[PDB]
This record gives C-alpha cells, sequence and structure tokens, in this order.
C-alpha cells in the first residue's frame, strides 16, 4: 500500500488561465529533473504539450486516448531519459516507480482521494521523498483538499516563495 | 550611429523589395556575384550554370550553359579581369568558361578531387581543394597545372590574401594554416577552434577576416596582427556559408537554424535576421551594396 | 602601451617591466575592449617562459591574477583566447591561480557580479534542457557558456551531479566541447569540490573516472590530494576507480617470499642472500625501507577498500597502502597507459581451453599458440627452477609456517591458495 511519508504537499489558490504562467514561474525556480503534470482530458493534454515543446521546453504527451502499447513504448522511452516533462492524464497505477521524477504538478483536480494516492504517492527503490502540488481554482478543489486531508492525515498549507532544497531532494 | 543608419536602410530596401524559385531544376550548392555593377551565376546538383543580368530590380536571364558530367560543386567570378568565371565539378574536369562569346575557354581535366575553388587576388592563378587533402594550383592563362600540395590531415576551405603572399587553409581540429605562397611552405598553424572551421572569407577592406567553425562561433580577427578581434555567438547550428559587406562595416552569416543574420563589424552586434523556409546555404553582396543575394536548400533577392 | 612595447613585441628590460606591471595594475579588468595588447601580454610571457628570476615570475603572477579577469569580463571570443591563456600557462601556481576565481576574481567589480548573475541564470536555464536526445546542440550552448565563465558554471554542474543523482553522461556528452585551458579549470573545480566537508560521493568518482578516462588531463593534482588524504579514506577507493577507469576459474586462470623465508634480522639475511617479488614482500616504515605496477596498487588499494568496508560494517593497513602511494613522472605513465589503452590476455588446462575456443581468426590462433608455447618452455623453466631449489634444501616451527603462510593468505589475493598447495 502506498505512503505519504516523507513528502512536502502545498497548494495555490488562483485563476484557472493563470496556470499557465504560474506553473512557468515555477519552472523558472524550482530545479528539477523529471516533471509529471497531471491533467483531465485529451485537448487539454496535447494542448499542454505544444504549449510546452514551442517555449522549448522537452515535453511528452500521454493521453487516454492512446492504444496500450504506445502508452508503454512511451513510458518505456520515459525512463530512459529522453524528455524530462510527462504530461500525463492516467498512470497504469504501481506508483511511481522511476526515480527520476522529483516534482509532480497536479495541473487538474484527481477524482477522489485514491487517485490523488496514485497521482503523488510512489513505488520506488531508493528515492523516497519529493514534492507534489495541486492547483487550486474554486471551492470545490479546496473541498476535496480538505477531504484529502481528512483521509490521509496530512498537513497541506500555502506554497511558500522559498523552499528548501535538502528536504526533498536525496 | 551606424546601427541606426543601417536599420533605416534596411527598413527602406526591404520596403523597396526577389526570388527565382527553383531556377535550375535541382539543389542549387552555391552562388557568386562580382563585376562590380550586376552581373550573377549560379551553379546546382542538376550538371547546369545559370547565369542572370540585374536592372532595374527584377531578375532577368542570360545564359543557361550545359556541358558538365555531374554536379557543380563551386562557382566563382573573377575578380580582376573582365567578365569570365571558372566552375567545379565532380566529373574530374574544371571548367574556365567564357561570357562573352557563350563557350568552354578551357576543360582540364585535373581529378575527380575537384571541390572548392578559388583565384589569388591578381586573378592570376587558381587554386583547387578537395577531400584528400591536395591542393592544386593551376596557371589560369597559361592552362597548365603549376603546383600539388598535400596537408595530410584534413581540409574544408582555402583562401587568399589580399597581398598574393599568404593563403590560407582550414582542418578538422579547429586549427588554420598560413603558407607562403612563393614560397609553398607551411609557415604558421594556430589551433584556434575546438570544432573543425567551415568557412572563411576575406573582405575588400583587408581589415578583418573571419572563420566560421561548426560551434557557431564566428571568430572575426585581425588580418596583419593576426589576433582574434571577437565572435559571434547568435546561431545555434554549425555556420555554412559567411559574407561581408563592401563597407567592410556588415557582414551575413546563415546556417541550420534558417536564420540569415546580418552583424556589424565595428560594433559586434547582429543588426538584421530574416528567415526563409529552408538552411540558407550561400551568400553574396555586390559594391553598390543595397542588396543581398543568397540561395538556400533557388536565388532569392533581398533589400536590406 | 602599444608605443611603449613595440620593440619586444617585434622581437616576438627590467624598469620597463615594472613599469608595464604598474600600468597593467593601475588598469584593471578593463581590457574587455583590446584583445590585442592581451595577446601581445601573451606572447611576450610565452616567449620569456620559452627562454625560461623569480621576482619577475611573482609580478607574473600578479598580472596574471590582474588579467584574467578580462577573460572573465568578455563575453565574447573566449573559445579561442583561452588558447593564449594556455599557452601562457604551459605547475601549483596554476591552481593557485584558479583558486583566485573562489571570491579574489569576483565581487569586487559590479559588472561581474552581474556577468555572474546571468551565467548562473542560462546556466540553471540550460541544465534544465538536458536530456539524452539533447545530443549536441546543448554542447554548443555550454561551451559558449564555458568560454568566458568557466569557474561558476563548472561549480553549480558539479552541485548538479552531487545532488541530481547520476545525471553524467548528458553532462559528458554536452563537455565533449571543451576547450583545452578549461580541462584544468575543470580538475580543479573537482579538487575543490572533494572539498566539502556517499552515494553522491560514488557519483563523483564515476564522474570523475568518465571525465579522466575520457580526456588528456594530466591529473597529477588529483594524485597530491589522494596522497594528501592518505597523509592525514574514500579517497583511496575514487584512485582505485580512476585506475580503473585509466585501465572461479576465470581467476584461477591468472609465492617467493615464502620459499625466500624457507631458505627482523631473517629479513636481512634474505636481503643479503637475495623482480616482482620485491613489490611482493613490500606487501607482507623505514625499518621496511631495507605494465605490472598498476595491478600493484590495484592489489593494494583492493586491500585498503576491504579493511575500509570491515571498519564501516562494525586502520593499520592505511599505513601500508600509502607507502605504496609514496613509492609511486607517474602522472605521465598513468597518462600514457590512458593514451595506449581481456581475461584470454593474462593466459596448462587453461592454455588448451583457450586455444579451443580461439580455433572455434587465424593470426590470433597463431598468437595463442605462440603465448602457450612459451608458456609451456618457461613452465619447464619453472619446474627446472623447483627442482634446483628442492635440491638446495618442531612445533615452534610449525607455528612459524602457520604464521607465514596465514599472512599470506589474509594480505593478497587467492594466489596465496596455489603457493599453500606448493
Amino acid at each position: 500500500k502506498l505512503t505519504l511519508h516523507g513528502l512536502q504537499q502545498y497548494y495555490v489558490k488562483l485563476k484557472d488561465n493563470e496556470k499557465n504562467r504560474k506553473l512557468f514561474d515555477l519552472l523558472d525556480v524550482l530545479e528539477f529533473n523529471q516533471v509529471v503534470i497531471f491533467v483531465k482530458s485529451v485537448q487539454r493534454c496535447i494542448a499542454l504539450a505544444q504549449l510546452l515543446v514551442e517555449q522549448n521546453f522537452p515535453a511528452i504527451a500521454i493521453h487516454r486516448g492512446m492504444p496500450q502499447e504506445e502508452r508503454l513504448s512511451r513510458y518505456q522511452q520515459f525512463k530512459d531519459f529522453q524528455r524530462r516533462i510527462l504530461v500525463a492524464t492516467n498512470l497504469f497505477g504501481r506508483g511511481m516507480d522511476i526515480e527520476r521524477v522529483n516534482i509532480a504538478f497536479n495541473y487538474d483536480m484527481p477524482e477522489d482521494s485514491d487517485t490523488y494516492l496514485h497521482r503523488v504517492a510512489r513505488a520506488g527503490r531508493f528515492g523516497t521523498k519529493g514534492l507534489a502540488i495541486t492547483f487550486v481554482s474554486d471551492e470545490n478543489d479546496a473541498k476535496i483538499l480538505n477531504d484529502v486531508q481528512d483521509r490521509f492525515e496530512v498537513n497541506i498549507s500555502e506554497l511558500p516563495d522559498e523552499i528548501d532544497i535538502s528536504s526533498y531532494i536525496e | 550611429s551606424v546601427s541606426s543608419g543601417p536599420s533605416r536602410y534596411v527598413l527602406g530596401m526591404q520596403e523597396l523589395f526577389t526570388r527565382e524559385f527553383l531556377a535550375h531544376s535541382a539543389k542549387v550548392h552555391s552562388v557568386a556575384w562580382s563585376c562590380d555593377g550586376r552581373r550573377l551565376a549560379s551553379g546546382s546538383f542538376d550538371k547546369t550554370a545559370s547565369v542572370f543580368l540585374l536592372e532595374k530590380d527584377r531578375l532577368v536571364k542570360e545564359n543557361n550553359y550545359r556541358g558538365h558530367g555531374d554536379s557543380v560543386d563551386q562557382l566563382c567570378w573573377h575578380p580582376s579581369n573582365p567578365d569570365l568565371f571558372v566552375t567545379a565539378s565532380g566529373d574530374k574536369t574544371i571548367r574556365i568558361w567564357d561570357v562573352r562569346t557563350t563557350k568552354c575557354i578551357a576543360t582540364v581535366n585535373t581529378k575527380g578531387e575537384n571541390i572548392n575553388i578559388c583565384w589569388s587576388p591578381d586573378g592570376q592563378t587558381i587554386a583547387v581543394g578537395n577531400k584528400d587533402d591536395v591542393v592544386t594550383f593551376i596557371d589560369a592563362k597559361t592552362h597548365r597545372s603549376k603546383a600539388e600540395e598535400q596537408f595530410k590531415f584534413e581540409v574544408n576551405e582555402i583562401s587568399w590574401n589580399n597581398d598574393n603572399n599568404m593563403f590560407f587553409l582550414t582542418n578538422g581540429n579547429g586549427c588554420i594554416n598560413i603558407l607562403s605562397y612563393p614560397e609553398l611552405k607551411p609557415v604558421q598553424s594556430i589551433n584556434a577552434h575546438p570544432s573543425n572551421c567551415i568557412c572563411i572569407k576575406f573582405d575588400p577592406m583587408g581589415k578583418y577576416f573571419a572563420t566560421g567553425s561548426a560551434d557557431a562561433l564566428v571568430s572575426l580577427w585581425d588580418v596583419d596582427e593576426l589576433v582574434c578581434v571577437r565572435c559571434f555567438s547568435r546561431l545555434d547550428w554549425p555556420v555554412r556559408t559567411l559574407s561581408f559587406s563592401h563597407d567592410g562595416k556588415m557582414l551575413a552569416s546563415a546556417s541550420e537554424d534558417h536564420f540569415i543574420d546580418i552583424a556589424e563589424v565595428e560594433t559586434g552586434d547582429k543588426l538584421w535576421e530574416v528567415q526563409c523556409e529552408s538552411p540558407t546555404f550561400t551568400v553574396a553582396w555586390h559594391p553598390k551594396r543595397p542588396l543581398l543575394a543568397f540561395a538556400c536548400d533557388t536565388v532569392k533577392l533581398f533589400g536590406l | 602601451i602599444h608605443i611603449t612595447i613595440e620593440p619586444l613585441y617585434r622581437r616576438v628590460f627590467e624598469d620597463l617591466r615594472r613599469d608595464v606591471f604598474n600600468m597593467f595594475c593601475y588598469l584593471g579588468p578593463h581590457l574587455s575592449h583590446d584583445p590585442i595588447l592581451f595577446a601581445k601580454v601573451v606572447r611576450i610571457g610565452k616567449s620569456f617562459m620559452k627562454e625560461f628570476t623569480e621576482v619577475i615570475l611573482s609580478c607574473l603572477l600578479s598580472i596574471t591574477d590582474q588579467v584574467l579577469l578580462p577573460s572573465l569580463s568578455l563575453m565574447d571570443c573566449n573559445a579561442c583566447m583561452s588558447e593564449e591563456l594556455w599557452g601562457m600557462f604551459k605547475y601549483q601556481h596554476r591552481y593557485r591561480l584558479y583558486g583566485q576565481w573562489k571570491n579574489e576574481t569576483y565581487n569586487s567589480h559590479p559588472l561581474l557580479v552581474k556577468v555572474k548573475a546571468q551565467t548562473i541564470d542560462r546556466a540553471k536555464y540550460i541544465m534544465k534542457r538536458l536530456t539524452k536526445e539533447n545530443v549536441k546542440p546543448s554542447g554548443r550552448q555550454i561551451g559558449k557558456l564555458s568560454h568566458s565563465n568557466p569557474t561558476i558554471l563548472f561549480d553549480y554542474i558539479l552541485s548538479q551531479i552531487q545532488k541530481y543523482d547520476n545525471l553524467i553522461t548528458p553532462v559528458v556528452d554536452s563537455l565533449k566541447y571543451l576547450t583545452s585551458l578549461n580541462y584544468d579549470v575543470l580538475a580543479y573545480c573537482i579538487i575543490e569540490a572533494l572539498a566539502n566537508p556517499s552515494s553522491w560521493l560514488q557519483s563523483l568518482a564515476s564522474f570523475c573516472g568518465a571525465v579522466f578516462r575520457k580526456y588528456p588531463i594530466d591529473l597529477a593534482g588529483l594524485l597530491q590530494y589522494v596522497a594528501n588524504q592518505l597523509k592525514a579514506s574514500f579517497d583511496l577507493l575514487i584512485l582505485k576507480e580512476v585506475v580503473q577507469k585509466m585501465a572461479t576459474m576465470e581467476q584461477l586462470e591468472a609465492g617467493e617470499q615464502l620459499k625466500a623465508e624457507g631458505g627482523k634480522k631473517s629479513s636481512q639475511r634474505l636481503k643479503d642472500a637475495l623482480l616482482p617479488l620485491c613489490l611482493l614482500m613490500a606487501q607482507q616504515g623505514v625499518i621496511f625501507q631495507e605494465l605490472k605496477l598498476v595491478g600493484k596498487l590495484y592489489d593494494q588499494c583492493h586491500d585498503t577498500l576491504v579493511q575500509f568496508g570491515g571498519f564501516l560494517a562494525s586502520e593499520m593497513v592505511m599505513a601500508p597502502v600509502h607507502e605504496a602511494v609514496v613509492s609511486l613522472v607517474w602522472d605521465d605513465i598513468s597518462p600514457q597507459f590512458y593514451a595506449t589503452f581481456m581475461y584470454d590476455l593474462a593466459v596448462h588446462t587453461s592454455y588448451e581451453r583457450e586455444v579451443n575456443k580461439l580455433k572455434v581468426e587465424k593470426e590470433r590462433c597463431t598468437a595463442l599458440q605462440d603465448k602457450l608455447l612459451e608458456e609451456e618452455k618457461k613452465q619447464m623453466e619453472h619446474v627446472q627452477r623447483v627442482l634446483q631449489r628442492l635440491k638446495l634444501e618442531n612445533e615452534t616451527i610449525t607455528k612459524f609456517l602457520q604464521l607465514c603462510i596465514f599472512p599470506r593468505c589474509i594480505f593478497s589475493a587467492i594466489d596465496a591458495v596455489y603457493c599453500a598447495r606448493f
């Protein structure tokens, strides 16, 4: 069973269309190796992949309207460090078994605490620390956030402007 | 000072601004432009040569020469004599042509090593380089081979100093070799660039000399002191061609990233950038200088 | 300065040299507009060192302290001028000039702090772009940043390798296009990164092994560093990894000390009585003073690493192995060995098995047959020597034999087994 011990979770209350500029500001400050970004649909996934590639960020998109072998081939290419950023609508579970991924953005809100657990919690071998940031846009995001706080009994506060480097990086 | 006037003249001549789209049937390898008025010529993969006249600024066609057996690799107008040119091709022969009578003056079987050809600035001799390091000096008037040298490491582009005394070449180590032409001896070797240098070219003023390496760095040097003046870190790919303006103040460089950059010699900053569909492979000027000819991966004139 | 130093540049003076040194001390780092006199000072120093008075050399160290900062300020044309600085530099004083880049060359000018901030920005930008698909467009960019500001960028990428878990092969594929003079700067930045007070150290050691096996850096400073930390742990393992980078039947396919002890004052008697057996007995202070060198160092490094692992699982062996570093122009031999550089090369049933494997191409089989015939002839010669030694030759003697056998067993490889059988 996946656990959340050793993880830093925060939230930002902001508008929907301003998440791209705020995410770019986070990409300009936070040092990262590989980042998985969670979206909700196919067209948002392809548009975000276009926005990252046209802004020279090496990113690969895996959405739910894909064949299974193509998803496995892109996941195998993502294992071999061919592109840093992965815009993923969904995965095949098993946590996140790739230790290189450190920072995970919930660009869109997950279904319940179980989908949030599958998005955030990891099943690595040596890398147990990591950062996860969920974007809050309305009151319903805050309600599901307090639901996750009630289920998993963790503290999710406001994302600060200065983040320590040795707290979530091994 | 010169930047604002250069930008104003650029906007004016761009508002005044042709495009000979697919003039040859195949990939155009080079274009050259001399003869202080306006007479152009270009060579391509389809063993054709084309000679153009430039009147009031719409291109017209004068000549289309056949007779080759392989693709045209290098074309160059004669600088000093009246209007003549020499074509290089992979059909083991070099062809010195007549513009006036529209015939080949001399078809000289040298070797299949015919890659890149140039003149000493007196116009007396023609140097030709290769892939196998053997550089051949052939008199343009005697039409007879005179000298054969071998660098034994690598050669990409050779050139002639304006005094007709120094002969410059490059290699695969980024070095530049300097030879004395009446001595035919290797005088000096500079280990400058880490990657190999592709294209070199002098200026009509004789003041500066740029070497373009594969590390996307055009290093502009002094001619007399042989010191490294500055560089141009504007590109993101290896530089394919270099060309100098006839005032000696501006220069144009092109590479794989489709971006023809016109920078200033005295300042060391980019003055203009233009883009197109394909990577530009050769750029040429003309001594009256409102215009820029260039051929890409099609001959296009640009008002600058 | 152009007028005053005409005839010396026309060739290629102590009052003149002191006056020019005072002029360059009063100028400072603002030679960014004039590379010509920079190259002239380089050529004058090169001609002086080819003709090579410690005061002139110390003032030359001071003017290099004063003239590295224009190369720091030039954010153009440093891919080539670094080679003129290397023509100046071509030992430990070079490392002291590189240690001047810690805080002395910086934070004394506003423009250098601006350049530092801009190169940290562009360094972080290109470190957020490196992939294994990024097959050298990015090497051009990191080279363009590393021509002008080598120390900041090298410190930043070593911080990235230390903190972000084996990003090593895109880093070396990016540093493929690095200049000649920046290699010693990278070596000193390695040495400075080793001064930080264990998986990150393993990753850094593997990075050092890859860069050192790839490039001619002439790493004598790393040898001085590991010798100094042996005179004061894991640096021995880093040196063993660097030496492996530069160069049960499979182990059995590959002693004289016990036979000499069979035939302290007995060590002096054996020295009075009687190649590689000297180093073999040296494996067994001043009382001990009375390409096989790489393997001889590797065996001692393996014994020291085994002692360090036995200490870490729960220091007498460190004194001998440092002596193995003390007995070691060895850096010129290590670079020639790296420029020159499997189990069948060492090479009797094993020789017959190797010849049968080479049989199932004729030149290698003929070479293996010649090596096997030479091994058979040398085995016949060694059998004759063993017969000559046999023709030459209570409980305390058995205890002495057990004490001689146990130390050779626990102090060496599995080859003590064959010696014990003999």
